[PDB]
């Protein structure tokens, strides 16, 4: 799965972790097995 | 106020939606013991103190 999210949301990606984007539009399962990575893109993203 | 005299202020006697805080972009953390911050509106107490 891939996406751009702002630096501080990236806490909602996880199983058991709770907020907004974790609540409406990317939900993991509660038992999920793999990997998330995840890195700042400003140089890429920005404009 | 200042941390050598901090100051508690009683909540009572009223109605809290707490996602109106948690929901906030504001809070660089909102660590939470006993209770999950998701489960607070579901809830009920005697007194809040801030």
């Amino acid at each position: 799965d891939s996406f751009v999210i702002r630096g501080d949301e990236v806490r909602q990606i996880a199983p058991g972790q709770t907020g907004k984007i974790a609540d409406y539009n990317y939900k993991l399962p509660d038992d999920f097995t793999g990997c998330v990575i995840a890195w700042n893109s400003n140089n890429l993203d920005s404009k | 106020a200042s941390v050598y005299a901090w100051n508690r202020k009683r909540i009572s006697n009223c109605v809290a939606d707490y996602s109106v805080l948690y929901n906030s972009a504001s809070f660089s953390t909102f660590k939470c013991y006993g209770v999950s911050p998701t489960k607070l509106n579901d809830l009920c107490f005697t007194n809040v103190y801030a």
